[PDB]
C-alpha cells in the first residue's frame, strides 16, 4: 500500500518522506530511494481471524522452534480479537 | 521572539514552595537555535551597550549568591524567622474581606492536567483531559 | 634525607594531556547514583560516580544518528568514598559539585497495624 | 607530603632542567626546519617553542616539572632522530582547524559551548 | 557439585600458602600482604621501594627460581590515592609455578626500573609509560612504544575517555594528515548494565 | 528556515554547517581547495562533474559520509543545472578555461554558461549566487578572455541582482597556472618577456585567502549584491617577480625581450595542439596586463581575512620545481623582491 | 538618583549576625513603616558573613560589611545608606 508524497517521493512504511524545502532529497537526485513495497500491516490485514474452540489459545508462529516463543492468549471479549503479541495473528472463540 | 531553553535543557536553579534551592541538569540540548535563557539576556546586554559583569554560570551563581545567599546552597532549607514583625506590618493595611466564597481554580480532575506552557502542548495531557471529561 | 617536602597543590593538569577546553569548561558531578524505581535493589547505590555535563547531541544528516563532539561525553568513574572522588576532581583540576548521599530512612513496619481496632491505618482489603 | 623525588630536590634543579631543555630546542629548531623541509621559517618555529613553554609556565610542583622535562626530552629525542614525520612536527601548528571564536557573543551565536 | 563446578585443587592452595608464609618471613621489609586466591594462585603484595630487592630474590633463590618475567601490568584504579598498581607475573620452570608480585604508585612517584633484574621488562614497563604514565627511573631507553609520536596523554588511564581528543584526516590544502578535535559519526552508546541486585554474597563489603 | 539546515557542532568535519553549496567546476584549481575548506565545516556540497569520475576521486576524502554528492551535468543543458541547484541554498561558479577548445570558445565558458547557471539559480529559489570574475576583466581589454569575462559578469549582474561577484587578481597555489607557469620556461629558452616585463605591475593573492574570502562571503549576509576585489597586500613588477620565482626555484635566469609582434607567432606555435596547450597569446596578453587597483571596491580586509604575502607561500609552491643540488634550501636563503 | 532596594543578609545562629538580629526584632517595623516604597529584603542564610547591600539608580551598588556589629552600628550604617542616595 505504498503511496506518493506531494514532493514526488515514495512514502516508507514508517511515514518517512522528505518535505518540499528539505535539502536532503539531493541524495536521491539521479538515484533511487530503496523502499520495501510489501508493508507488514497490509500483509497482516489480509490474514483471517482464526476461529478456535478453546478459551485460551496457544500461539507459536508456526514451525515450533522456527518462530516466536509460544505465548498464551485469552479470548473472553467477543468485541475484540485476541491478537498475538509477536506475530500479529489474532484469534476468536467461536461461541 | 527570542527562543529560550526548556527545563530539561539548561542547568537551572529552581526553588520549591518551602525554600529548598535545587538545580536542574542538562538532559538534552535545546532544539534548533534556541539558547539558554541567561545566555540570551547576557548577549542582549552585550548588544545594548550595558554589558553585565558575568560570562559563565559560575559567575551567575556568584551574582545570585550576592542577591540572596540561599539560592546556591542546594538541598538545604534555610529557615525563616521573624513572623511577629510581618504580623505587626500586616495590621496597618485594614482591608475588607469580600462576600465571595473561597473558590480554588482547580476543582475537579479536568482542571488538573492543562495549566502551563508545557502541559498545553502535550497530546498525552490531551488524552487525559478528553478521557476524564467522559 | 632522600625525601622532598612539597607543600603545593597537587596538580597534574599539564601531565594528563587533557586540553584546557575540557578542564575549565566542564562541570564534574560527584554523586551517589540514584536508584531506578522500576527495581527495588540497592546494589547500584553503593559506590559514588563522577559524571560530566551532557554536551550537544545532533542529528547526523545522513543517518539520523546522534553525532557528538564531546570527547568526555561517555565517562562515568566509580569511587568508593566521597573524599577520594573530591581528591580526584581536585587532582585533575575539574570544577566539580558534590551531591550528598540520600539514604532511605528506617521505617516503622508493623504487621498488626494493618488490622487495628481504632486507628485510621486499617486496610479495607488484602 | 614527604614523597620521593624523581630528579630535582626543589625548583632550582627543576628550572635548570627546563632551561637546558629550552636550550636544546633553540639549538635544534633550524635542523628541524631543514630536514623536514617545512614551509615555515626558524622564527615561527621558535615562536611556537616559546608558546609551548609558556603554556605550562604556572607549575609550582617540582615533580610535575620533572616529568614535564622528561616528556619534553622525549619530544626532543623523537625530533632529533627522524622518528617523527612532517605531519607529527606540524601537528603543533594548528593550520587546518577553524579559528575558535573566543569572545562571548560569537560563542553565543555558533553553539551552546560556554 | 560434580558436572558444572570447577574442581578444587587444595594441594596447590596449601603449597602456595606455605610458600607465602616462607616469603613473608624472609622479606619483612617490603612484603605487605600475601594472599592465595581461591583458584590457587599466589599474590605477594609488596611496597614500591622493593621492586629490586624482592624480584632479585625470586629470580635467584634456590627455593623460588622464578626465572621468567611473563607479564607486567598496571591496573589504574581511580578510587585510591596510589591509583596505579604494577603487577609482576613470574614463571618458575624448575618448580613449575607462577607468582604475582603486586605493588602500587600514583602518577608523580616513580618506580625503580627492574631491567637490572629481568631484562624482559625492557619493553613492558616502557608500555606503562606509554599507556598509563607511571615513570620508571633508571631505564635504558624509556619512551613511548605503542601510541602515535605526537600523542598527548596516557590512554589506559580511566580519566582518559574511549575515543581520544584527536582524530586524523588527510587535508589537501596542506597535503598532510592532520589531527583535529574529534567529532564522531555516532556517539559511543554507553550501556548501564549493572543489575542492582547483589550478585555475590561472598564478596559483600561491610557498610559505613 | 528548515531544521536540517540549522548549524550544529564545533564546526569540524562531522559538524553541520548549514551550507548546501553547488560548486560548478569543483574539479579544478579553486574547486579543489573550496571543497576542502567547505568539507571541514560539514556542508552538504553538490559537486557537478563534467570530466572522468576518477579525476574527482580526490574530492572524496574532503568530507564526512554523504556530504559530497557527485552528479553529471553538461554546459549546454539547463536541465542538469536545474537538477543540481534546486536543493542548494548557495551556488558558486568556478567554471573557467585559460584557453579555447574546439567544442567551447571563451564565450561559451564565460558568457553562456555563467548566465545560464545564474538564470537557473534565480528561477530555483537560491539565496546566494557567487560568480568569480577576474580583476582585469574589462570590455576594452586586449585579450578575449577578459572581454568575455566582463560581458558574462555584466550578464550575471543583470540577471541575478544579489549575486556576489568576486575579483581575484592572479591566484597562486600548488596547482596553479601562475607560478608553475613562470617556472616552466626553463624548458623553452630564457623566459622571454614583452618590453623586458618592466611595464606591467602585478599583485598575486594566495588561494587560502581567496577561499576564506569566498566562505566568509557565503556566511555573511552583507555580501548580497556586492562586488568584492581580492588582491594581494604587496604589488610587484613582473620582471623582479619572475626573477624572484627563479631565485626561489634557484635556476639560471637569463631574460631577453621578445617583441610585441613576434611573440604571438610563438603563441600560435603551441595552440595548434588538441591536448592542453602549453601557452597561448591569451596567456601572454593576460600576464602582460597589469593589475588595476580598485579602491572603491572591498577586498579581503572587508571580510575579516588577513592576506598572506608571497614570501611565505612561494616556497610552498616552488619546492617542487627544484633540482637536488638546492632541493632543501631554506625560506630565508633568498632575497625578497622589490615591491612598488 | 536615589536608592532603589536594600538587601540585609544574616545568619540565624552565628553571633556575628547577633546585633543584626538585634536590629530586626527591635527596630525594623518602624523602619518599614518609614519606608513604604523601599523594599528592604531580609535574607537569612546559615553560614554567610552579615552584609548590607544597597542598589542605587542605574544599576550601581554599595556594600557594607556587618560582621560582629551591634544594633546602633547597624542602625547608623543603615541610615547612612538611606541618607547617601548615591
Ligand atoms: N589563476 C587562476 O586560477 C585564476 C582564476 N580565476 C577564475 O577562477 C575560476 C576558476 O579557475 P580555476 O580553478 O583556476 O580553473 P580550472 O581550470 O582549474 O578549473 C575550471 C573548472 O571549470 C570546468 N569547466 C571549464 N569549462 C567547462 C565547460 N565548457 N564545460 C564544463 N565544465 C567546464 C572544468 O571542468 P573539467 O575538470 O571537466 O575540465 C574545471 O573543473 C575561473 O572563472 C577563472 O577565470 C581568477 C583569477 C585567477
Ligand atoms: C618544533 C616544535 C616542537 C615543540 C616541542 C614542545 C616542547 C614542550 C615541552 C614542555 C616542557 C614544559 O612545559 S616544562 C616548563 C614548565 N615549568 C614551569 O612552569 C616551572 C616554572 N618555570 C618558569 O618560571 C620558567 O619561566 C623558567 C624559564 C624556568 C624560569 O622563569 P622565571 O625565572 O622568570
Ligand atoms: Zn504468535
Amino acid at each position: 500500500g505504498v503511496r506518493t508524497s506531494p514532493t514526488g517521493e515514495k512514502v516508507t512504511h514508517t511515514g518517512q518522506v522528505y518535505d518540499d524545502e528539505d535539502y536532503r532529497r539531493v541524495r536521491f537526485v539521479g538515484r533511487q530511494k530503496e523502499v520495501n513495497e510489501n508493508f507488514a500491516i497490509d500483509l497482516i490485514a489480509e490474514q483471517p481471524v482464526s476461529q478456535v474452540g478453546s478459551r485460551v489459545i496457544s500461539c507459536d508462529g508456526g514451525g515450533g522452534a522456527l518462530g516466536h516463543p509460544r505465548v498464551y492468549i485469552n479470548l473472553d471479549k467477543e468485541t475484540k480479537t485476541g491478537t498475538c503479541g509477536y506475530c500479529g495473528l489474532q484469534f476468536r472463540q467461536q461461541h | 521572539i527570542l527562543p529560550g531553553a526548556a527545563y530539561t535543557e539548561k542547568s537551572a536553579t529552581y526553588v520549591n514552595t518551602e525554600g529548598r534551592a535545587q538545580q536542574t541538569k542538562v538532559a538534552v540540548m535545546p532544539p534548533g537555535l534556541a539558547r539558554e535563557d541567561w545566555k540570551i539576556i547576557r548577549a542582549l546586554s552585550e548588544i545594548a551597550g550595558m554589558t553585565l559583569p558575568y560570562d559563565t554560570l559560575d559567575q551567575v551563581r556568584n551574582r545570585l549568591e550576592e542577591v540572596s545567599p540561599n539560592l546556591v546552597r542546594y538541598d538545604d532549607v534555610e529557615g525563616a524567622n521573624y513572623f511577629q514583625q510581618a504580623s505587626e506590618l500586616s495590621k496597618l493595611v485594614n482591608q475588607q474581606l469580600l462576600a465571595d466564597p473561597l473558590v480554588p481554580p482547580q476543582l475537579t480532575i479536568k482542571d488538573f492536567y492543562m495549566t502551563d506552557s508545557i502541559s498545553r502542548a502535550s497530546q498525552t495531557m490531551a488524552k487525559c483531559v478528553k478521557a476524564v471529561t467522559e | 634525607t632522600q625525601l622532598i617536602t612539597v607543600d603545593e597543590k597537587l596538580d597534574i593538569t599539564t601531565l594528563t594531556g587533557v586540553p584546557e577546553e575540557h578542564i575549565k569548561t566542564r562541570k564534574a558531578r560527584i554523586f551517589v547514583p540514584a536508584r531506578n524505581n522500576m527495581q527495588s535493589g540497592v546494589n547500584n547505590t553503593k559506590k559514588w560516580k563522577m559524571e560530566f555535563d551532557t554536551r550537544e547531541r545532533w542529528e547526523n544528516p545522513l543517518m539520523g544518528w546522534a553525532s557528538t563532539a564531546d570527547p568526555l561525553s561517555n565517562l562515568v568513574l566509580t569511587f568508593s568514598t566521597k573524599e577520594d572522588a573530591i581528591a580526584f576532581a581536585e587532582k585533575n583540576g575539574w570544577s566539580y559539585d558534590v551531591e550528598e548521599r540520600k539514604v532511605p530512612k528506617p521505617k516503622s513496619k508493623s504487621y498488626g497495624a494493618n488490622f487495628s481496632w481504632n486507628k485510621r491505618t486499617r486496610v479495607s482489603t488484602k | 607530603t614527604s614523597v620521593k623525588p624523581i630528579f630535582s630536590r626543589d625548583m632550582n634543579e627543576a628550572k635548570r632542567r627546563v632551561r637546558e631543555l629550552y636550550r636544546a630546542w633553540y639549538r635544534e629548531v633550524p635542523n628541524t626546519v631543514h630536514l623536514f623541509q617545512l614551509d615555515i621559517s626558524v622564527k615561527q618555529g621558535r615562536d611556537k617553542v616559546r608558546e609551548m613553554f609558556k603554556k605550562n609556565a604556572h607549575v609550582t610542583d617540582p615533580r610535575v616539572v620533572d616529568l614535564l622535562v622528561i616528556k619534553g626530552k622525549m619530544e626532543l629525542e623523537e625530533t632529533i632522530n627522524v622518528w617523527k614525520q612532517r605531519t607529527h612536527v606540524m601537528r603543533f601548528f594548528h593550520e587546518t582547524e577553524a579559528p575558535r571564536p573566543k569572545d562571548f557573543l560569537s560563542k553565543f551565536y555558533v553553539g551552546h559551548d560556554p | 557439585t560434580r558436572p558444572t563446578v570447577r574442581p578444587r585443587n587444595d594441594v596447590a592452595h596449601k603449597q602456595l600458602s606455605a610458600f607465602g608464609e616462607y616469603v613473608a618471613e624472609i622479606l619483612p621489609k617490603y612484603v605487605q600482604q600475601v594472599q592465595v586466591s581461591c583458584f590457587s594462585e599466589l599474590e605477594i603484595c609488596i611496597h614500591p621501594d622493593g621492586v629490586i630487592p624482592v624480584l632479585t630474590f625470586l629470580r635467584d633463590h634456590s627455593n623460588a627460581q622464578f626465572k621468567s618475567l611473563a607479564d607486567l601490568t598496571a591496573v589504574d584504579i581511580p578510587t585510591r590515592q596510589n591509583r596505579f598498581e604494577i603487577v609482576y607475573n613470574l614463571l618458575s620452570l624448575r618448580f613449575n609455578s607462577r607468582i604475582r608480585v603486586k605493588t602500587y604508585t600514583d602518577e608523580l612517584t616513580p618506580v625503580e626500573s627492574s631491567v637490572s633484574v629481568y631484562k624482559a621488562a625492557n619493553w613492558y614497563e616502557r608500555e606503562i609509560w606509554d599507556m598509563f604514565g607511571v615513570f620508571f627511573a633508571n631505564h635504558p631507553d624509556l619512551r613511548r612504544i605503542l601510541t602515535d609520536y605526537g600523542f598527548e596523554g596516557h590512554p589506559f588511564r580511566k580519566d582518559f575517555p574511549l575515543s581520544g581528543y584527536v582524530e586524523l584526516r588527510y587535508d589537501d590544502e596542506v597535503k598532510r594528515v592532520v589531527a583535529e578535535p574529534v567529532e564522531l559519526a555516532q556517539e559511543f552508546r554507553k550501556f548501564d548494565l549493572n543489575s542492582p541486585w547483589e550478585a555475590f554474597p561472598a564478596y559483600r563489603q561491610p557498610p559505613e | 528556515l528548515h531544521h536540517a539546515v540549522i548549524p550544529h557542532g564545533k564546526g569540524g568535519r562531522s559538524s553541520v554547517s548549514g551550507i548546501v553549496a553547488t560548486v560548478f567546476g569543483a574539479t579544478g584549481f579553486l574547486g579543489r581547495y573550496l571543497v576542502n575548506h567547505l568539507g571541514r565545516m560539514g556542508s552538504q556540497v553538490i559537486v557537478p562533474y563534467r570530466c572522468e569520475p576518477y579525476d574527482t576521486m580526490h574530492l572524496r576524502p574532503m568530507g564526512d559520509l554523504g556530504q559530497i554528492i557527485f552528479m553529471d551535468w553538461n554546459g549546454r543543458d539547463k536541465d542538469s543545472i536545474r537538477r543540481a541547484v534546486e536543493h542548494s541554498n548557495v551556488v558558486i561558479n568556478l567554471v573557467g578555461r585559460e584557453w579555447e577548445t574546439k567544442n567551447f570558445d571563451f564565450e561559451d565558458v564565460f558568457v553562456k554558461i555563467p548566465q545560464a547557471i545564474a538564470q537557473v539559480s534565480k528561477e530555483a529559489g537560491v539565496e546566494k549566487f557567487i560568480h568569480i570574475s577576474h580583476l582585469n576583466a574589462d570590455i576594452k581589454s586586449s585579450s578575449k578572455y577578459l572581454r568575455n569575462k566582463a560581458v558574462g559578469e555584466k550578464e550575471v549582474r543583470e540577471t541575478f541582482p544579489e549575486a556576489t561577484i568576486i575579483k581575484p587578481a592572479d591566484i597562486f597555489g600548488r596547482e596553479d597556472r601562475f607560478l608553475n607557469y613562470f617556472a616552466n620556461i626553463r624548458w623553452f629558452g630564457g623566459v622571454p618577456l614583452i618590453s623586458l616585463g618592466k611595464k606591467t605591475v602585478k599583485q598575486p593573492v594566495y588561494i587560502v585567502d581567496v577561499t576564506k574570502g569566498i566562505i566568509n562571503a557565503i556566511k555573511d549576509p552583507d555580501a548580497r549584491g556586492k562586488t568584492f576585489a581580492f588582491v594581494g597586500p604587496n604589488r610587484y613588477l613582473l620582471f623582479d617577480l619572475v626573477q624572484y620565482v627563479f631565485a626561489v626555484a634557484h635556476r639560471p635566469f637569463l631574460p631577453y625581450p621578445m617583441p610585441h609582434f613576434a611573440y604571438r607567432w610563438i603563441g600560435r606555435l603551441f595552440e595548434i595542439s588538441p591536448f592542453e596547450p602549453w601557452t597561448t597569446r591569451d596567456k601572454v596578453e593576460r600576464i602582460h596586463t597589469t593589475d588595476r587597483t580598485l579602491p572603491h571596491l572591498p577586498g579581503l580586509e572587508d571580510l575579516g581575512v588577513q592576506a598572506t604575502p608571497l614570501e611565505l607561500k612561494a616556497i610552498e609552491v616552488l619546492r617542487r620545481h627544484r633540482t637536488y643540488r638546492w632541493l632543501s634550501s631554506e625560506i630565508e636563503d633568498v632575497q625578497p623582491a622589490k615591491t612598488v | 538618583l536615589g536608592l532603589r532596594e536594600i538587601r540585609i543578609h544574616l545568619c540565624q545562629r552565628s553571633p556575628g549576625s547577633q546585633g543584626v538580629r538585634d536590629f530586626i526584632e527591635k527596630r525594623y517595623v518602624e523602619l518599614k513603616k518609614a519606608n513604604p516604597d523601599l523594599p528592604i529584603l531580609i535574607r537569612e542564610c546559615s553560614d554567610v558573613q552579615p552584609k548590607l547591600w544597597a542598589r542605587y539608580a542605574f544599576g550601581q551598588e554599595k556594600n557594607v560589611s556587618l560582621n560582629n556589629f551591634s544594633a546602633d552600628q547597624v542602625t547608623r550604617a543603615l541610615e547612612n545608606v538611606l541618607s547617601s542616595k548615591a
